[PDB]
């Protein structure tokens, strides 16, 4: 594995085109199925990913945590965890289009 | 793969003009626009930056939307414009309607033949939803695809060129009929354009692989399909498509 982590895992993540403050509004703003899209609370925030549950219920989610296989540590200092870290979202099968989500921690502030 | 850049602006434009090199991704805040939005660059060993509004490629994302969806924009924005998509009415006129310095849309083509051909359009806006999202431009202003937003005689009427004429207007989808027309020129295409009775321009088709096709390929029997007459026969789609806008001094 050591010899496996000489290259790193790729993903092919197409921001689309619809944004928003939350994942709520881009439902509002048309966008109705589950991928990962970009989103801006405040204006003096940098924007950033996110992957956004649709189908669940009535749709509007903001994933902020995740776990399904363990592909991520989750072991670490305060800092990673103020920060975020982990896979948002995972390039499904043969799409353009990261569709599948990934394990992590959308992060403190 | 995909990243975005550190270099923000009024366009494209502004982006190039501030220190811009690279066909990509960036932030954009006009003007009156409240919040700072995603455009896919299109920078040349120029200097120019056109910020692109429109593309087709494969048929993957379709077009069948949403009067709230062109509103606020559908599909995905590769930085290497591999990606079909529409990036929203309400932004085409913060962007274009900012003043003292229009804006100028370029329409690119392409076939399933490997041919391409250009045409322009000058002192390009879009209207607010106020007004439901009007085209307005000045001129046709040269370039081998032709004006076909200037109508287009097709079969047997003599004013359907009257009819096909596209300079003022308005926006129409299936759910908001704006179109000069008994029915819904939206729905029997299933698409989103500026509808009159119905087009001689549709870049916001249906999408065919292959290019040709007839009524027979669907119930309807109409050109629901990417065309533009000037250059080719109604019975006949794109393989490509763009559409894009710029300063016009930068012409």
């Amino acid at each position: 594995q050591m010899e496996y982590c000489r290259t790193p895992c790729t993903v092919s993540c197409n921001i689309p085109v619809v944004s928003g403050k939350e994942c709520e509004e881009i439902i509002r703003k048309g966008g109705e199925t589950s991928e990962m899209y970009l989103i801006q609370p405040d204006s003096s925030v940098k924007p950033y990913r996110v992957y956004c549950d649709m189908n669940t219920e009535n749709g509007g989610w903001t994933v902020i945590q995740n776990r399904q296989d363990g592909s991520v540590d989750f072991g670490r200092k305060w800092d990673p965890y103020k920060q975020g870290f982990g896979n948002v979202a995972t390039n499904t099968d043969g799409k353009n289009y990261c569709g599948l989500p990934g394990e992590y921690w959308l992060g403190n502030d | 793969t995909v990243q975005i850049h550190d270099i923000t602006g009024k366009d494209c434009q502004d982006i190039a003009n501030k220190g811009a090199k690279q066909s990509g991704l960036y932030f954009i805040k006009p003007l009156k626009a409240n919040q700072q939005f995603l455009v896919y660059c299109e920078i040349d060993g120029s200097g120019n930056g056109w910020t692109v509004f429109q593309k087709r490629l494969d048929g993957s994302v379709d077009f069948k939307k949403n009067w709230i969806q062109y509103k606020e924009g559908f599909g995905h924005l590769s930085p290497t414009g591999t990606t079909e998509f529409w990036l929203g009415n309400e932004k085409i006129h913060l962007i274009s309607t900012q003043s003292a310095i229009p804006y100028a849309l370029r329409v690119e083509l392409e076939d399933w033949n490997g041919r391409t051909s250009t045409a322009d359009y000058a002192m390009f806006k879009v209207g607010p939803e106020a007004d439901k999202y009007r085209l307005t431009y000045a001129y046709f202003a040269g370039g081998d695809a032709g004006d076909a937003f200037d109508g287009f005689d097709f079969g047997d009427d003599p004013s359907d060129k009257f009819f096909t004429s596209h300079n003022g207007m308005q926006f129409s989808t299936w759910d908001n009929d704006n179109d000069k027309f008994e029915g819904n020129c939206a729905e029997q295409d299933g698409s989103g354009w500026w509808m009159n009775k119905c087009h001689a321009g549709h870049l916001n088709g249906v999408y065919y692989q292959g290019g040709t096709y007839s009524k027979a390929s669907t119930p309807n029997g109409y050109d629901n399909g990417i065309i533009w007459a000037t250059w080719k026969t109604r019975w006949y789609s794109m393989k490509k498509t763009t559409m894009k806008i710029i300063p016009f001094n930068r012409l």
